[PDB]
């Protein structure tokens, strides 16, 4: 009450009289909700400095694990995750004085390298608590800096950011995967000017001549040639799609993707497309003849392409896979088309060897689906990538649920109309009539010349006018709002294509096409130069000299 | 000229791609050589609805051929008309001011 | 560093006894990228008024040409085109005091009418460096 209760010193005096002071001021609440929250946690979270100093004066504990279910991330069923340490708790509640005192104090200090039950350091906790709001990101970035610099002054060794949690994530990839623009962007373009603590920076100042500033971004974790976890692959694959676009549009990442494009990406795609068009032409020529040795060679080529697609789709199971990728247009939508085309080709070959006469229907379906697949390769240009995205959105929409229940509506109204094998015949007649190729000869056989007249008028109205209007209105709703996320998912598709091309290369080929350049950005302990793979980005600014 | 440059080429490219692919697929079910031109003409006539389906019954499998024709008609017509309408609407709602800015340029050029 | 470097006065004091003061403050870098850039260009682009005054007091030059490939328009494969004169450099780096001192000084003044290799005067360079921004 009013920030001070006088009972605490008296109770501590009684405890020290009783000779149980070590076990008195330590409160591992056995309650499953508060499993581990001692008195220090309560003192710190109440925004109190003098009491936390007083309790830590006698040296109770400074690394108490607040393992309670209440102190868990909201996704696991808690309400506030701050790590599991008093130091992390003080750092996650915007308490610069408490975190300062808990480190440079005589009695007992909390090392910033300490990890909780999840392996999360204090920087991981700061990343976890941060969201994309100004009043939060401000102190998160400020005190992330503070802590990194403080852990750099003491213990002149590897920085605190290099400590990975139990998932192998540093704060950088943790922020990239969890989707925080603030702390991630702050880490990416981190520039520290102090001579002693300069190795912590990730953006340098290679050269300057008046109003031109060639900055030199670091690619320690952004671009790794396979033999490490990389921020870019996590951003493109394992991130929050609600917030993925804004984090692929930061200073190094977009230009790094463009550099990969120019280096091998754009030219791999053109080799990749021309090959697919040639294969499709060969497959069409083989199908047109169903000279026989030449068409058998073409069939072997087609089977090779089909088995290649089948292996590519199956191999993803033992790799990054099993999201809710049924509706995503980030090559997830075209992945199922790939698999269906390959399965059609394989089934056609099997029936070609099993004697089933339905081989050719499946093979021609495979050919037509393969041309709709050749529609894939318009992602190389935004003007065509947006067109492909829209046409695939409509294909993923138009033929599905509402058209499916429209077919079921024909089924139901045919069942209702019949007789107030004739069912199928009348169904076909009505299907032809709705399009316009049918006939009105059924009125003669009607048992009730009344009722059906108006009923057929209503049927025509609903089937044609209503469905056409709502179908058109569907893209009417889409286009106005999707004019921008069309290019957003185009950017996602382009980045995914570049990264997928990059993976297929061997490690030596990735290192040969590795972006950036080795630069001696500064000195370290024992005079060892910092040989960091950095990425130059020239800029210009007539405001600061 | 803007529609002819940015939009007409893409529409024609997609239309020809679909037409050539589906026509080759249908010819893959031929029964005996020179039927390319006549079959393409009848498909084009059937696209609007003025064609004849006499050659459809000559195929071995009627069900798959009819289904594939239905898919061709619906996909080409709906998709291409929708993309034309959407692209023209977006262009006229977006770059009207840019066209206003442009017209001044060749007006001054003519002067 | 820190806006001042005490070495330069002693270096010039030695140089005048060496009997090459006119030649000492002159450095047409033989490198292609930095061709012609003398010490006055460096002193001006460092925004050091006192060192510019000191160097021009010894009477070196106020019309040196920065012909290097670095000092070329971005279309030609350069990084910063300010013209090719110390006065043009001072004008293009937003240093009004340097321009004023170079225009009106007792030792030697650079006429505003002088043209570089491209024929650009100071105003042509000012037009070249300007982009359609505010600051
Ligand atoms: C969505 C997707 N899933 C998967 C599995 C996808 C996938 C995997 S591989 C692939 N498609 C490939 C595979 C391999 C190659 C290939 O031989 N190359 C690459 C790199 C070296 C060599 C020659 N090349 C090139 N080198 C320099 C220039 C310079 F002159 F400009 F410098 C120009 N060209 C490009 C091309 N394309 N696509 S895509």
């Amino acid at each position: 009450s009013n920030g001070r209760n006088d009972t605490i010193p008296v109770l501590l005096d009684i405890a020290e009289r009783t000779g149980n002071m070590r076990e008195f001021i330590n409160s591992p609440f056995r309650d499953i909700y508060y499993r581990g929250q001692t008195a220090l946690h309560i003192a710190i979270e109440r925004r109190c400095k003098h009491y936390v100093e007083l309790l830590v004066a006698q040296g109770a504990d400074v690394h108490a694990q607040a393992r309670g279910r209440f102190f868990q991330p909201k996704d696991e069923g808690g309400y506030f995750y701050f790590g599991e340490l008093p130091l992390s708790l003080a750092a996650c509640t915007n308490q610069p004085h408490i975190v300062n005192y808990l480190t440079e104090n005589p009695h007992k200090k909390a090392d910033m390298r300490r990890q909780d039950s999840r392996g999360n350091t204090v920087l991981h906790a700061l990343v976890a608590i941060a969201d994309n709001t100004r009043e939060n990101t401000k102190f998160v970035t400020k005190m992330y800096d503070l802590l990194l610099l403080k852990c750099a002054r003491l213990f002149p060794d590897s920085n605190l950011e290099a400590v990975l949690n139990n998932d192998g994530l540093s704060p950088l990839m943790m922020a990239a995967k969890t989707g925080k623009i603030g702390i991630f962007q702050h880490i990416i373009r981190r520039e520290v000017t102090d001579e002693d603590t300069r190795h912590l920076s990730r953006k340098f100042k290679d050269w300057a001549y008046g109003p031109v500033y060639s900055s030199l971004y670091d690619l320690s974790s952004l671009d790794t040639c396979g033999e490490e976890a990389s921020v870019l692959e996590i951003l493109v694959y394992n991130s929050k799609i609600e917030n993925r676009h804004e984090m692929l549009a930061v200073e190094p990442i977009n230009e790094l993707l463009r550099d990969k494009w120019r280096k091998f990406g754009a030219v791999s795609f053109y080799i990749n497309v021309v090959s697919y068009l040639c294969a499709m032409v060969i497959f069409t020529l083989t199908a047109y003849y169903q000279v026989d040795y030449l068409r058998l060679a073409g069939e072997v080529i087609t089977l090779f392409t089909g088995v290649l697609f089948f292996f590519t789709n199956i191999k993803d199971l033992f790799m990054k896979k099993c999201p809710g990728v049924n509706s995503l247009f980030i090559d997830g939508s075209f992945q199922l088309l790939y698999f269906i085309y390959s399965v059609l080709v394989i089934v056609s070959a099997a029936l070609y060897l099993a004697g089933i006469e339905a081989y050719l229907a499946v093979m021609v379906f495979a050919l037509v689906l393969g041309w709709m697949n050749a529609l894939y390769f318009t992602r190389g240009l935004k003007l065509t990538g947006t067109y492909s995205i829209m046409i695939q959105k409509i294909l993923f929409k138009d033929l599905f649920r509402f058209l499916l229940v429209y077919l079921l509506f024909m089924i139901g109204y045919a069942s209702a109309l019949v007789s107030l094998e004739t069912f199928s015949t009348f169904l076909l007649d009505l299907f032809k009539l709705t399009i316009g190729m049918g006939d009105l000869e059924m009125l003669s056989s009607t048992k009730y010349p009344v009722v059906f007249i108006i009923l057929l008028v209503t049927y025509i109205i609903l089937t044609f006018v209503l469905l056409l209007n709502m179908l058109i209105a569907l893209m009417g709703e889409t286009v106005g709002q999707v004019s921008k996320e069309s290019k957003h998912i185009w950017k996602l598709q382009w980045a995914t294509t570049i990264l997928d091309i990059e993976r297929s290369f061997p490690v030596f080929l990735r290192k040969a096409f590795r972006s950036g350049e080795m630069v001696t950005v500064g000195k370290s302990s024992d005079g060892t130069p910092d040989r960091r793979w950095c990425f130059r980005v020239d800029e210009v600014n007539w405001s600061h000299w | 000229q803007k529609i002819l440059f940015k939009d007409l080429f893409r529409f024609l490219l997609v239309y020809l791609l679909f037409m050539i692919g589906y026509a080759s697929a249908l010819v893959s079910l031929l029964n005996p050589s020179e039927t390319f031109s006549t079959f393409l003409l009848d498909l084009f006539k059937l696209t609007i609805g003025m064609g004849d389906l006499e050659m459809l019954s000559s195929t071995k499998y009627p069900v798959v051929f009819i289904i594939l024709l239905v898919t061709y008609i619906i996909l080409t017509f709906v998709l291409l008309l929708n993309m034309l309408i959407a692209l023209m609407g977006e262009t006229v709602g977006q770059v009207s001011k840019e066209s206003k800015h442009i017209w001044k340029l060749q007006w001054a050029t003519t002067i």
